[PDB]
């Protein structure tokens, strides 16, 4: 009865409750409750990954070609840009790496606080700063576009790392 | 939870410490007496604050008259292990440890003793109208920020000369 | 979900309130000394957590935090290891010369002389040459510099606090059930896929990207200095190419299953590396990478907490026949409810593995510079025979606690155990048989030929220019091994040890590894070792067969798994219980043991080890002289012990003279052990109660009366003293006979 597929039945599971949940639950990976997985995890993998797809996806894009900062040169695809931007720069890049591993860090905490109460939500970080959570409609549309954009992001990325790795 | 939204509420925090905030991520004094914790935080902000100073300080002033002063901050431990003042001054800090050793094991026995309490203040700047709680709180907090700025500072000298 | 984890939280206060309470795990010892006999109990009853409490979940966590406890010590040993390499040691000198420069990690203040000991070892440095192998280690792994081991020394220590951490956490803080240990299927599974699969993948990928690249430039004579550090290799990719023109290509070979590729640096090649003198770093890379496979393929066998998967109860219950009954019914209850069962597998197997890797590293010596090393390889082969023989006899000794303590004849009705103890007098009879048979044929070879050398008749004895006792099998084998390359071993290159047949591979005109000829002697010699462990398995075996009852005593199990004795009834009782099994069989062990390391010794230094020349000629340590001179006991009386000794006896006013001290030392110790071993308890006692009497007539009297050493303690104490002695005199003498070179 999944929406998605109409052939397997959809998981019980599956209530629909988190965004962009069609019932597209083959293997019926949500649900686990062994290894400290339990959809919860998944969720906030999905949330995570597509989010950091998408500033991939801008970052590649690389219109303005102006090195995102000022005293950053240079255009190209992944892998030399990535070394280069490094060598140029190293306080920056380590900078940066650094900032994403405290959110991780605390990030990581949090994601045992929410497992042991509901208090934390999955892919929630109190970072709105609009800080629209009285009505459900607007926080449901904006965070289903959010996945599915995001989605599109990993999407994309994915089409951008096969070029140049194959024979 | 204060500050970080989503953690979940530091346990056998607030209520003490003037300098919280309610930031335990790892939440170590769970496990561990926050005696200790308190005074290891303390001793670790006032040597660095009077490290900042001394960095500060070396640079390009205030240097003592012995010739061995022209050295630079950097280099001066090694022309001091060489002098022989390091020794010296580790051996006096070594002292003052030792006798503060006895007193953190008695406060952590129950002594009462509170975590950075050494009676010292020659000037009295804290008074029953200064409000001890508001005296501290400064302490404390300038303390962080000092072993955040010594650390920065230290590194990104290695790197290359602050000034 | 049946596999899962379960703790008890503050399952022990913390305190020191016990510290001051010695004797406080036993019922007996905490009431206090009343003579000295409750001291050496506190010291003896101290790990025996099974005897302290009735509970099996409370010895496992004991047990376990031990062991978080050990591995705690043996971190902080490699960390001082690793710093004393990099702060008191001659390590850069000898990376440059590996050749001439003698390792040498340690320093010895100069107090009273005892500077002397800091020998000319080279590098403008003075030390005490180690034998430890710990330069070569190093430099396989590309350390190539001082602040390297200065941090390896520093994540030791940090690992070693975290372990001792773990243990007390383990016990006081959260104490893992019963269920959880027993779990034979998971922690199998984690301990092959993850401990022995993913840290084999773990080091092989270090060897791909740091050792490999460094020790290739190490041997194309670039010096340390202009060696780019190792993180430099996993950035720019090209920089490794150079060596390896196949990363060029990168992972997606890997995946694409186009695994050819990679032969550049994942080679089959074998044999040893002509420059180092050691195994090619590619073989090895490739070999941990197929046992990193391997592993954690195995580590999925058995089944945890989804159905697929084996459970060992239901393989064990599977496998019985006609001649064994229930077959093996009821031993997975044994290995899941007895410790003493577990370590009794685990010591036998860790002890047979240490010797195994003590013959296998010197045929093919696996790390640079290493082969060359003599003192080095000798050590480390003698040490690693010694663990491997104390760990057998120890496994033996607590098989034989298991069957005293844990075995249950409810739960062993019929099955393996049950008809092993009752058919043990035959087993016992025919290794009783096999034994005397062993020992007349070979040791009465030697007697032979001892008695007719003597008596002029030099054509009856058993050696080559007379009757001849070939060991055609064996030679039959290094045939085959020696062409298998190419036929059976189609991609090798190369055999798998040079000891079979080859070329000579000396480095720096030193025979690193050579063929080695098997004669007569070596006939004799390999009897000699068969009739001796077989002897030492009769000793052992029949202590755990006969450790519940015997025909002189019903009812052993009773009187435990050590006593002195049960009378003099009978006869004589003395020595009937499993403990003094294991303490005749540490004594056979150790004869077989010192029977081994003169075989290798002698072998070694007469045949292998040697010198060329630039034509090619082969000159040996001895000359060659073990074929003619090793088949007689006055031979090894002679050429081996009298001739070999020279270096201890004369390495007075030397860096060598520690050697000679401690071999008097141990000559000493070793005679000193006999004291215990002959006397008996009586006379000591009334000796002591003279001794009383002449101290209280001046008032002079302990509370804690003064009481002679057990019977079981005189015998363990004996044992002690005499097995330091002999390992002790063993080890000077290889060592000031193979450090004077
Ligand atoms: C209050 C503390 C403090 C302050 C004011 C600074 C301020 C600064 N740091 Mg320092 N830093 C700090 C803590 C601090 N850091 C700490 C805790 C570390 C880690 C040990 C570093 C490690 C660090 C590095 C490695 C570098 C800087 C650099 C810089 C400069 C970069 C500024 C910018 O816009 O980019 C700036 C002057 C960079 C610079 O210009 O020098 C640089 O290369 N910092
Ligand atoms: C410093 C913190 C601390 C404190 C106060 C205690 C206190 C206690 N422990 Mg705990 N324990 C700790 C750390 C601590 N332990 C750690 C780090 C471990 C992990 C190894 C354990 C593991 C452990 C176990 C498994 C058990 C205890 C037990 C006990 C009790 C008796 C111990 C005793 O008197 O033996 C004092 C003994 C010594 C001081 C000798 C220790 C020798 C060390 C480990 C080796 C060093 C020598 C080495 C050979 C090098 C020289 C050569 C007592 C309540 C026992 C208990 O309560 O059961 C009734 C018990 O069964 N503890
Ligand atoms: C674990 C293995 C190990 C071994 C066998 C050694 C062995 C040695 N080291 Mg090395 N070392 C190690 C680890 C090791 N160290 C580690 C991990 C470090 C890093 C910190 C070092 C750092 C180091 C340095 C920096 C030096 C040595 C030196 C030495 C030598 C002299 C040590 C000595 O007697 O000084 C004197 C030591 C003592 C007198 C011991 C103190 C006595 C205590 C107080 C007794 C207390 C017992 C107590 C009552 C028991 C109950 C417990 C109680 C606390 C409750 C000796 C060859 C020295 C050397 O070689 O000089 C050339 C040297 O300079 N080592
Ligand atoms: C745990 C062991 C381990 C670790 C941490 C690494 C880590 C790495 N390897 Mg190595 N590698 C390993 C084992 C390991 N490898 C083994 C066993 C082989 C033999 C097949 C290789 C063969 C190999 C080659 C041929 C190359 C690497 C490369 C790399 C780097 C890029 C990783 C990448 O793009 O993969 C993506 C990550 C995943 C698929 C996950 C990275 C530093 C590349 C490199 O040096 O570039 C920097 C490269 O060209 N590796
Ligand atoms: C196939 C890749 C490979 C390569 C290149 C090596 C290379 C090496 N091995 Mg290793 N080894 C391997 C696989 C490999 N090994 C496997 C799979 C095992 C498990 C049995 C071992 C076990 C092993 C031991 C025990 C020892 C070595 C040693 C050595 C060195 C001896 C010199 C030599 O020429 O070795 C040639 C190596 C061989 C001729 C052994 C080949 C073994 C074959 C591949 C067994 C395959 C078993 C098969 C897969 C079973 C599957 C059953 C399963 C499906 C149920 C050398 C570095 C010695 C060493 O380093 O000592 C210092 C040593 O003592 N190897
Ligand atoms: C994994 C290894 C392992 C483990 C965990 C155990 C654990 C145990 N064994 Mg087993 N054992 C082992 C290996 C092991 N053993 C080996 C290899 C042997 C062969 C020798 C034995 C032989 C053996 C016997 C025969 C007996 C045990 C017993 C015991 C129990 C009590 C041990 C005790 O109180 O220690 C006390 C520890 C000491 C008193 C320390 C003495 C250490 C020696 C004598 C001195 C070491 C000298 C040193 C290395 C060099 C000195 C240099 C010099 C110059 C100073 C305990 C269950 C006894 C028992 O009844 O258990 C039920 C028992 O009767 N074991
Ligand atoms: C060098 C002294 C020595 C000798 C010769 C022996 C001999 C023997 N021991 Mg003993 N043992 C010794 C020291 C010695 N041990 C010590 C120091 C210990 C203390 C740990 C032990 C502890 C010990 C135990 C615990 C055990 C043995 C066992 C054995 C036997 C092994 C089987 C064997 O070889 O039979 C063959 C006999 C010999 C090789 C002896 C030499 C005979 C020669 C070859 C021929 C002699 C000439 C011929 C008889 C001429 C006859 C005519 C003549 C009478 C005129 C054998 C009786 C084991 C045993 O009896 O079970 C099998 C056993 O379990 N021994
Ligand atoms: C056990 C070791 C051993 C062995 C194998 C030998 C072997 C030999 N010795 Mg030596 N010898 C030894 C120990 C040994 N000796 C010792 C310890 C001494 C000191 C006392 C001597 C002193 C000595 C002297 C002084 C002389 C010899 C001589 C000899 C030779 C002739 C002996 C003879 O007449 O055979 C007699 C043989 C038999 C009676 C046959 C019985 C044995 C058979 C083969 C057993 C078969 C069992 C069978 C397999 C069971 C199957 C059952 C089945 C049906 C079901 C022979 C090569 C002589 C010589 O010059 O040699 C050239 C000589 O003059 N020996
Ligand atoms: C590895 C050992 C190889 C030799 C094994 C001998 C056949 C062993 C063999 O085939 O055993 C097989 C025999 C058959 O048992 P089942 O097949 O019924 O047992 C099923 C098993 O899964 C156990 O339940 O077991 C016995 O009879 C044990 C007592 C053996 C009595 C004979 C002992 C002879 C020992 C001396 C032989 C030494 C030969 C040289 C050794 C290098
Ligand atoms: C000598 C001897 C004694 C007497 C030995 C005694 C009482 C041991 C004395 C030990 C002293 C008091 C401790 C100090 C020893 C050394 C100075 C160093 C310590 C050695 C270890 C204990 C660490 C026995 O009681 C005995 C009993 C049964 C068989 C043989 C013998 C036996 O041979
Ligand atoms: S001599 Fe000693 S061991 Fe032998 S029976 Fe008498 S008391 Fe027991």
């Amino acid at each position: 009865a999944s929406k998605s597929l109409p052939f397997l039945p959809k998981p019980e599971k599956l209530d629909g409750s988190l965004p962009g949940d069609v019932g597209f639950d083959p293997l019926n990976l949500s649900a686990t409750d062994e290894l400290g997985l339990d959809l919860y995890w998944f969720r906030e993998a999905e949330v995570k990954h597509g989010r950091i797809a998408m500033l991939a996806v801008a970052g590649v894009l690389f219109c303005d070609q102006i090195g995102s900062l000022p005293g950053f040169p240079s255009g190209k695809d992944q892998m030399d840009l990535f070394w280069q931007v490094f060598a140029e720069k190293p306080n920056v890049v380590g900078a940066g790496v650094v900032a994403v591993s405290i959110l991780e860090f605390i990030s990581g905490i949090a994601i045992t606080a929410g497992r042991k109460d509901g208090s934390r939500e999955a892919g929630d970080f109190n970072l709105d700063p609009f800080n629209v959570r009285a009505d459900p409609a607007k926080k449901a549309t904006a965070q289903l576009q959010e996945i599915k954009n995001g989605r599109l992001a990993m999407l994309a990325s994915m089409g951008m790392i096969a070029q140049g790795m194959t024979t | 939870s204060a500050s970080i939204p989503f953690m979940p509420k530091p346990e056998k925090l607030d209520g003490t410490v003037p300098g919280d905030v309610g930031f335990d991520p790892l939440g170590f004094s769970n496990w561990v007496n926050l005696d200790f914790l308190r005074e290891a935080e303390i001793k670790h902000g006032r040597i660095c604050m009077l490290a900042v100073a001394g960095w500060v300080a070396v640079d390009l002033g205030l240097h003592l008259p012995g010739d061995v002063h022209n050295v630079g901050s950097l280099e001066a431990h090694d022309t001091a292990v060489k002098f022989g003042a390091m020794s010296q001054i580790l051996l006096w800090t070594s002292i003052f440890e030792a006798i503060s050793t006895v007193g953190v094991v008695q406060m952590l026995n129950g002594s009462g003793r509170q975590p950075g309490y050494f009676g010292f203040d020659p000037l009295n700047f804290s008074k029953d109208a200064a409000s001890k709680a508001k005296l501290e709180l400064n302490e404390i907090k300038n303390g962080r920020l000092a072993m955040l700025a010594f650390s920065g500072i230290v590194t990104q000298a290695a790197l290359g000369n602050d000034f | 979900t049946k596999v899962k984890i379960l703790v008890e939280r503050d399952a022990t206060a913390t305190s020191f309130e016990k510290w001051a309470k010695p004797g406080h795990f036993s019922r007996t010892l905490a009431k206090g000394p009343k003579t000295t006999t409750w001291i050496w109990n506190l010291h003896a009853d101290a790990h025996d957590f099974d005897s302290q409490t009735n509970s099996l979940e409370d010895v496992s966590r004991k047990i376990f935090s031990a062991h978080f406890g050990q591995l705690a010590v043996i971190f902080l040993w490699l960390s001082g290891m690793h710093f004393h390499g990099a702060y008191f040691s001659n390590y850069l000198a000898w990376l440059n010369n590996p050749t001439s420069i003698k390792p040498s990690a340690q320093v010895v203040w100069p107090i009273v002389g005892q500077e002397i000991l800091n020998a000319d070892v080279g590098g403008n440095f003075q030390g005490v040459q180690i034998t430890s192998g710990f330069f070569q280690l190093w430099r396989a792994e590309g350390i190539t510099s001082e602040i390297q081991l200065y941090w390896t020394a520093i994540g030791a220590l940090v690992m070693s606090g975290l372990m001792l951490f773990a243990g007390w956490f383990h016990y006081h803080k959260a104490a893992p059930k019963l269920e959880w240990f027993q779990n034979a299927e998971s922690m199998l599974n984690h301990h092959l896929s993850i401990l022995l699969g993913l840290g084999c993948l773990s080091w092989a990928g270090h060897q791909i990207h740091v050792a490999l690249p460094i020790n290739k430039l190490l041997d194309a004579g670039v010096a340390p200095q202009e060696i780019p550090l190792p993180h430099e290799f996993l950035v720019n990719r090209d920089l490794i190419a150079q060596l390896y023109p196949s990363f060029s290509k990168g992972l997606v070979p890997f995946f694409s299953g186009n695994w050819s590729e990679y032969s550049d640096f994942l080679t089959f090649k074998g044999g040893v590396n002509p420059v180092t003198g050691g195994l090619w770093l590619t073989d090895t890379a490739h070999h941990h990478l197929a046992l990193a496979v391997l592993f954690i393929f195995a580590g999925h066998m058995y089944r945890t907490n989804w159905g697929i998967g084996h459970s060992m109860k239901e393989m064990l219950e599977a496998h019985k026949g006609p001649f064994t009954g229930e077959g093996h019914a009821g031993l997975y209850e044994i290995l899941t409810t007895s410790w003493h069962a577990q370590l009794a597998i685990n010591l036998a197997m860790i002890g047979s593995l240490s010797i195994i890797v003590a013959h296998h590293m010197y045929a093919m010596p696996p790390y640079p510079y290493i082969a060359t090393d003599y003192a080095t390889q000798l050590s480390l082969f003698t040490h690693h025979v010694w663990i491997g023989g104390f760990c057998i006899v120890g496994g033996a000794a607590h098989g034989a606690i298991f069957m005293v303590r844990d075995y249950n004849p409810a739960k062993n009705y019929n099955n393996l155990l049950d008809r092993v103890i009752r058919h043990r007098d035959s087993i016992i009879s025919h290794l009783n048989w096999v034994s005397i048979f062993l020992g007349f044929h070979s040791f009465g070879l030697y007697i032979h030929n001892d008695t007719m050398r003597a008596l002029g008749r030099s054509q009856d004895m058993f050696s080559d220019t007379a009757i001849q006792l070939q060991p055609i099998f064996a030679q039959w084998i290094q045939n085959l091994h020696l062409l298998a390359p190419g036929n059976t071993a189609p991609n090798a290159l190369t055999t798998a040890s040079y000891v079979f047949g080859g070329d000579v591979v000396s480095v720096g005109s030193k025979i690193a590894i050579m063929p080695i000829k098997l004669g007569t002697a070596d006939f004799m010699v390999h009897h000699i070792h068969a009739f001796t462990i077989h002897v030492t398995a009769l000793i052992l075996l029949k202590g755990v067969l006969y450790a519940r009852s015997s025909k002189l005593i019903p009812d052993k199990a009773n009187l435990g798994f050590r006593f002195p004795c049960d009378g003099p009834g009978r006869g004589g009782t003395c020595q009937v219980s499993a403990w003094d099994h294991v303490f005749l069989g540490l004594f056979w062990m150790y004869n077989s043991l010192s029977i081994v390391l003169f075989h290798f010794s002698w072998k070694m230094q007469s045949d292998v080890w040697g010198s060329v020349t630039p034509t090619g000629a082969v000159s040996h340590i001895t000359g060659g002289n073990f074929a003619q001179s090793a088949i007689t006991i006055n031979g090894w009386l002679r050429d081996f012990l009298w001739s070999q000794a020279s270096q201890v006896i004369q390495s007075y006013g030397s860096a060598l003279s520690a050697y000679g001290l401690i071999f008097l030392g141990a000559h000493f110790i070793w005679a000193f052990s006999l004291m215990f071993l002959f006397s008996g308890r009586g006379y000591w006692q009334e000796l002591i109660e003279s001794i009383v009497w002449a101290h209280n007539k001046i008032k002079v009297a302990p509370a804690i009366q003064p009481r002679a050493l057990s019977i079981t303690q005189g015998r363990a104490v004996g044992l002690a003293h005499y097995l330091l002695g002999g390992i002790g005199t063993t080890w000077a003498f290889f060592l000031a006979r193979i450090i004077s070179v």
